[PDB]
């Protein structure tokens, strides 16, 4: 086992990302962990002649765990892990009855990193009140959270899963970052038996918002839903015309002509108004369209996925995934505080996206940057981190998605 | 000495060779001063005479009755690699734990007591030129970290970290703060046990090339450090004098604001808003700005706050932090952090505007966020908050607002003015209320505009505006409808922009118009507001669009 030479582009430099402040208990968690890793040879202390930095966090059970945010290094290294050593994503995975996610990131710690690449994996454990300069380390082995790690390890992963695949030709296994995604159509007891079997295979090489399993063949579109009403006021038809006007941008065939005819000229909002036959047909034909997926929108692998989320109240959140604005590839919903709920939704939506497209979306998050950045690791459980930015939800888009 | 510590390997930037900058011929006195300075440094190992083969050069200068040698490393600095940042921040006194005994040690000749990478020394070449540059100059290169070189602060810092490491492991409850050339050392040992522990630190340091002051030369408390005063069981800021002036220049007000801001860390209630408004913003440094009555009022309140000295207390890690916030007029917030009621560790202020339009609940939340971060930095934990907002008000706001908003453990405290929402929009159309369909249109070339309404009661109206935008006319239209309206009203707009602003229940705005709208919304008993798509021929909207477009 000797190293694969890793490269950046000719003209991109390594990451120089600031460390976020950490609480005392996480700082202490991180020095326990990192003291161990150094003893084991996985990381080494470094000097100031390494100008790179990547942020580090502590997450959870009761067991603390190190999470390195390699988002910048991943971007800066995309030619290597995507074009040079890309792992092809299987279209059948989303079709399976059950998909189980297994953590396999312990595998990487046994495989040494190209010594000329090690510097770019620099990180810092900070100090309370800037007492000490705080502890700088770099990786000597394939790090968890870097997309180059599975890229490099896929040759060995393929050996490991070979008998199991051979013996189970209708089970699909996909590696994304530090996890294996394992799908079958088996009944759930047999499915779980095969997961235990796979764990034993992996164990012979030293190894191991969601629920127990994912169930992607049962994943749906959240239809833009038009109300059924006893009685229709002017306000109600206005709201309806608004929804339908905005759905007409996404779906070929939406129509509102008939409903707008109802709204004559300067009525009271409370005024009940009769529902015509043409209006009712248009309404019914719209409903059928909204049951179906969007005609004309397809996943383009050369484009970034983006995810928008709306806070709907009462622990309810809605979301849309698209590549061109409002051309939805998927839509859905998620249901004790706002930041915790939001992080759970982000992780749920990311997992779905990995299973469907083999990549993560960039999130548009309806929250203050500083609040999110203070609190997210407090509830984060995943071993990846998606790209996000911070957004003001237009108040109407929330209305149209329930 | 020069530390025996191993060196840090150092590179130039990937595509770059070392500097070859030409030594300007120098005055005789300067040449002589340099020769004398360099001879002495040479004899201590700091610099070494070098051969003719070395092609690199950096300019040297001498300035005054002692002479000083200045090396201009500008070019080398451009050519040398980046280093990691020295520090993420600076110690705050409020974050210090009280020690029985504390010692300041400053390292003597810090940079010159640390070796330079042998492979890098050649790049540090400089030339003492001969008189009228007739003959070859005397050539030297550094063996140690040069003054003014980009790598010196970082390499020094990490040399001290390595060196201190063993001493920390054997003495895990002695506090050593590293800051530039300084070491600040604190223990809970009795005087003599500490004095002895310091001696073995000093000795451990001297073994590694680093000299330090004697017990006869060590500073005594209080420490004047970085604008603070650090006493045995309290801290404060060093004395602030607020000038008395007939005429205040731009320069004078800026310096005033800086001082006030500095004082705000421990003096509660310091305000700076009205003084900062004076600095917007076209004005010359020595240009005089007359103080408004508001700035005058604010300056006088600050003077009362500063008339008597205030101190802060140190941190006790076995108690919670409590943070209290008060509203001090509009846009301004003040806070205090303490562990035991009213012995403040520190104080501060918040008085910002995220966005053109906002309310007090949003500002309070932002203030809590700022304070929370500050606390994690200083103490590694979040404080418990005491806030001038009822739980019901907060619950009503966060449950209904479109952003995720969260604040950690807090309690209500009745310290007026209390934070409240000043109006609330109806959730449904109001029966027996007149519906106003509003609209605005502005010509793009003339910048003329028209704002108006049509209603279900048959009323109609249009006004004329000059140098407006479409945004401004949609707001103008809403203000009309509020003006001509009863105490209950439904308003239909096709502006998402205006709807967004008003739905967030602003109470404060950069916009004159928006503040006029807010006055009205407060006076009303009920307002319902609805949006429709424009140009889709929706009754009412179609009509106002007509009278409004005419132009
Ligand atoms: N100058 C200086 C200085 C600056 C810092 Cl940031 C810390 C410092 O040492 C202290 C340490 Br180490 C630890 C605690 C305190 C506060 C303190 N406790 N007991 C004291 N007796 N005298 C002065 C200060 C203190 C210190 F001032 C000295």
């Amino acid at each position: 086992i000797e190293t694969v030479p890793v490269k950046l582009k000719p003209g991109m430099d390594g990451p120089k990302v600031k460390q976020w402040p950490l609480t005392e208990e996480k700082i202490k968690a991180l020095v326990e962990i990192c003291t161990e890793m150094e003893k084991e040879g996985k990381i080494s202390k470094i000097g100031p002649e390494n100008p790179y930095n990547t942020p580090v966090f502590a997450i959870k059970s009761t067991k603390w765990r190190k999470l390195v945010d390699f988002r910048e290094l991943n971007k800066r290294t995309q030619d290597f892990w995507e074009v040079q050593l890309g792992i092809p994503h299987p279209a059948g995975l989303k079709k399976k009855k059950s998909v189980t996610v297994l953590d396999v990131g312990d595998a990487y710690f046994s495989v040494p990193l190209d010594e000329d690449f090690r510097k770019y994996t620099a990180f810092t454990i900070p100090s309370i009140n800037n007492e000490t300069p705080g502890i700088r380390y770099q990786y000597n082995v394939l790090p968890q959270g870097w997309k180059g790690s599975p890229a490099i390890f896929q040759s060995s992963m393929t050996k490991i899963l070979e008998p199991f695949r051979k013996q189970n030709p209708d089970i699909v296994i996909y590696q994304y970052m530090d996890d294996l995604y394992v799908g079958s159509d088996l009944e759930i007891g047999q499915h779980r038996t095969k997961i235990e079997e796979l764990r034993q295979h992996l164990l012979r090489w030293g190894l191991t918002w969601m629920g127990y399993e994912l169930h992607p063949d049962k994943w749906t579109v959240q239809p833009i839903v038009l109300p059924e009403k006893d009685s229709w006021t002017v306000n109600d038809i206005q709201k309806l015309v608004g929804k339908l006007n905005w759905a007409s941008q996404i779906y070929p065939g939406i129509k509102v002509r008939q409903l707008c005819k109802l709204l004559r000229g300067t009525k009271a909002l409370t005024e009940v108004i009769p529902l015509t036959e043409e209006a009712e047909l248009e309404l019914a034909e719209n409903r059928e369209i909204l049951k179906e997926p969007v005609h004309g929108v397809y996943y383009d692998p050369s484009k970034d996925l983006i995810a928008e989320i709306q806070k709907q109240g009462q622990g309810q959140w809605t979301y849309q995934i698209y590549q061109e604005p409002f051309k939805n590839l998927k839509t859905g919903k998620y249901a004790t505080n706002d930041v915790k709920q939001l992080t759970e939704a982000v992780q749920k939506i990311t997992t779905e996206s990995i299973v469907i497209w083999g990549k993560t979306p960039k999130f548009k998050l309806p929250i203050q940057k500083e609040t999110w950045e203070t609190w997210w690791t407090e509830y984060w459980q995943a071993t990846w981190i998606p790209e996000w930015e911070f957004v003001n939800t237009p108040p109407l888009v929330k209305l149209w998605y329930q | 000495p020069i530390s025996p510590i191993e060196t840090v390997p150092v590179k130039l930037k990937p595509g770059m060779d070392g500097p070859k900058v030409k030594q300007w011929p120098l005055t005789e006195e300067k040449i002589k001063a340099l020769v004398e300075i360099c001879t002495e440094m040479e004899k201590e190992g700091k610099i070494s005479k070098i051969g003719p083969e070395n092609p690199y050069n950096t300019p040297v200068f001498a300035i005054k009755t002692k002479w000083r040698k200045l090396v201009d490393f500008r070019e080398l600095n451009k050519r040398t690699q980046d280093f990691w940042e020295v520090q993420l921040g600076i110690p705050h006194p409020a974050g210090l734990k009280k020690k029985k005994s504390v010692t300041v040690l400053d390292v003597g000749d810090a940079y010159f007591s640390v070796p330079l990478d042998e492979d890098f020394r050649k790049y540090t070449a400089f030339t003492i030129p001969s008189i009228n540059n007739e003959t070859p100059g005397i050539r030297y290169q550094y063996n140690v970290l040069p003054q003014g070189w980009k790598g010196s602060p970082a390499i020094f810092q990490s040399s001290m970290t390595k060196i201190l490491e063993p001493f920390r492991k054997q003495n895990p409850d002695i506090v050593i703060y590293q800051y530039m050339d300084d070491l600040y050392v604190g223990s809970d040992l009795e005087i003599g046990q500490h004095r002895t522990k310091i001696e073995e630190l000093r000795q451990h340091l001297l073994r590694w090339g680093l000299t330090t002051p004697d017990k006869k030369h060590q500073k005594e408390p209080p420490f004047l450090w970085m604008g603070y005063e650090l006493h045995p069981d309290k801290w404060t800021v060093q004395p602030i004098v607020l000038p008395e002036k007939d005429s205040w220049t731009v320069n004078d007000i800026q310096k005033l604001v800086g001082k006030l801001n500095w004082a705000s860390q421990i003096y509660p209630g310091i305000k700076v808003r009205q003084l900062c408004k004076l600095l917007r913003g076209t004005k010359a440094l020595t240009e005089v700005i007359p103080l408004t009555e508001e700035a005058e009022l604010e300056l006088a309140e600050n003077r009362e706050i500063l008339k008597e000295p205030v101190h802060g207390v140190y941190y006790d890690p076995s108690k919670d932090l409590i943070a209290e916030i008060q509203k001090q007029g509009q846009g301004q917030w003040t806070y205090q952090i303490y562990q035991e009621p009213f012995k403040n560790l520190k104080t501060g202020k918040y008085a910002r505007m995220r966005g053109a339009h906002t309310n007090d609940v949003k500002q309070l939340t932002e203030a809590v966020q700022k304070i929370t971060t500050e606390s994690i930095v200083i103490w590694g934990k979040t404080p418990k908050f005491k806030l001038p907002i009822q739980k019901e008000t907060w619950e009503t706001w966060w449950t209904e607002y479109w952003q995720a908003t969260w604040i950690p453990e807090w309690e209500f405290v009745n310290t007026p003015p209390l934070v409240k929402l000043w109006y609330q929009l109806e959730k449904e159309p109001i029966v027996g209320a007149e519906t106003f369909y509003v609209d605005g249109a502005a010509n793009r070339e003339t910048k003329l505009g028209k704002a108006g309404y049509v209603t279900n009661r048959g009323r109609q109206k249009v006004v004329t505006l000059t140098d407006t935008t479409n945004q401004k006319t949609e707001l103008q239209a809403i203000y009309l409808a509020l003006q001509d309206s009863g105490l209950e009203v439904n308003i239909v707009t096709d502006s998402q922009y205006a709807l967004g602003i008003i739905q967030a229940q602003p109470d404060q705005s950069e916009s004159e118009l928006v503040n006029q709208i807010i006055e009205q919304l407060i006076k009303k008993e009920k307002v319902y507001l609805a949006w429709v798509p424009a140009h889709k021929g929706i009754g009412g909207n179609e009509q106002v669009d007509k009278l409004v477009s005419a132009g």
